[PDB]
């Protein structure tokens, strides 16, 4: 009887034990005030670096006995304290991963690319581009110097994001890829730092392919006015370029962009030997767009039929990525009818409506 | 079992003790976060 009043109170003095040290871990961090950060342009001495805050200002500072004084170079993402401003410690990886993420299965060496639509492009960079990485032992010897860059532009609407997303995973490399939309839309005057980081992430994962899109971004003003306000616009390219350099071009990191107006670009750099090789891509033709329809239509609940071989032939003038549309532009109208397996009547008139979409 | 309550009661004098302090260290901490806060 006196055991069991006894027996619940083990368990009550436990249930505090947690609940104590919990109470007595916060006031061991509310005295550990914050801190500041920021970023480095140049060194001095071990006693005397430069920063740069994220609040505008150059300072000049020293720094604590503990951090290694070689890690501490230029680039690199600092924190310190408020009022006497001495560094003390360092966060890498400036993470974003909405930015990009790593393939590893791309490094599979037998992976599927069986989309439609364009047979020699993927057979040719497997010749640009397999070589150089797998045994270029070889290059050197002979006497030549492989390409450091490659450039791949066409006309919009075409599907070529996940065209080089797939052929370097075929052939067993470690795919990334990076708009340059977010490097300029979240980071608007921290954004090289990015760059420098993402070959750095990209080195010690060696080898591995590099993708990025929307590249005439950097360009900017493209030094429109020489003004000190567009610096962003102007360093962006700049940390682009001494890095690329930095490569020694060996076999173990290659790179790859894209746009729509080359024309448009800015050969400021990237022209000469940087993106050495410059590609154009090709349009549908006659069996083509059965190569592409056989893709998208084929996953999805039709009656069954070939209306593709006299529905093609009734199309033309026809880009690429307007085909996600062009099903979708048909089953807007089987749902209408209260139907699951559509005909070819949708697909007679799909386009019908479709090419003056073109129009604007 | 006469010398049962003769000892095990005194046990729940002792953990009645142990209970009312640790009670109350918790008690300083649960106000100074207030006090902070
Ligand atoms: N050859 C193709 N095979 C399959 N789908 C394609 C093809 N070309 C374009 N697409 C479609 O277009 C979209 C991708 O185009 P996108 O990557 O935006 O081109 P770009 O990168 O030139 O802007 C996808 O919805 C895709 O289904």
């Amino acid at each position: 009887r006196y055991d069991d009043q006894l027996k619940q109170r083990r368990q009550n003095i436990r249930d505090l034990e947690k609940l104590y040290d919990k109470t007595e871990n916060d006031i061991k961090a509310l005295q550990s005030i914050g801190q500041l950060i920021g970023e480095v342009m140049k060194e001095l001495s071990e006693e005397k670096y430069i920063v740069k805050a994220s609040s505008g200002p150059r300072y000049i500072v020293g720094v604590r006995n503990s951090v290694d004084r070689s890690k501490l170079k230029k680039g690199v993402r600092v924190t310190l304290d408020i009022t006497t401003l001495t560094i003390m410690r360092i966060l890498p990886r400036e993470t974003d991963p909405l930015v990009y993420n790593m393939t590893s299965f791309e490094q599979g060496e037998i992976t599927f690319d069986g989309i439609g639509g364009l047979t020699e492009q993927i057979r040719e960079l497997r010749e640009v581009i397999e070589l150089p990485l797998k045994n270029p032992e070889i290059f050197q010897r002979v006497g030549i110097k492989p390409p450091k860059g490659v450039l791949l532009y066409g006309p919009p609407g075409t599907g070529k994001t996940l065209l080089a997303k797939a052929v370097a995973a075929t052939i067993g490399a470690n795919f990334i890829f990076s708009p340059a939309s977010g490097i300029v839309d979240k980071y608007i005057g921290e954004s090289a730092r990015i760059i420098r980081e993402m070959f750095a992430y990209a080195k010690e994962h060696e080898p591995c392919i590099i993708f990025m899109d929307e590249v005439d971004a950097i360009g900017g003003r493209r030094f429109s006015e020489g003004t000190s306000a567009d610096r962003e616009i102007q360093r962006t390219l700049m940390e682009l370029l001494t890095q690329m350099d930095g490569f020694d071009n060996l076999g173990q990191t290659k790179i790859i962009m894209a746009t729509n107006r080359p024309d448009t670009l800015d050969p400021a750099l990237l022209r000469p030997g940087r993106l050495d090789r410059k590609v154009e891509i090709p349009l549908p033709n006659e069996a083509g767009r059965l190569e592409i329809f056989k893709i998208h239509t084929a996953k999805v609940k039709k009656t069954g039929e070939f209306d593709f071989e006299a529905a093609v032939k009734m199309s033309d003038g026809f880009n690429g990525a307007d085909i996600r549309n062009c099903a979708t532009e048909a089953g807007f109208f089987a749902i209408r009818d209260d139907r699951d397996h559509i005909n070819p009547d949708d697909l007679m008139k799909a386009v019908r409506k479709v090419a003056e979409v073109k129009k604007l | 079992l006469d010398n049962e309550i003769r000892i095990f009661r005194s046990e729940l004098q002792r953990l009645s003790h142990e209970n009312n302090v640790m009670l109350e260290k918790i008690k300083d901490n649960k106000e100074k976060i207030k006090n902070n806060r």
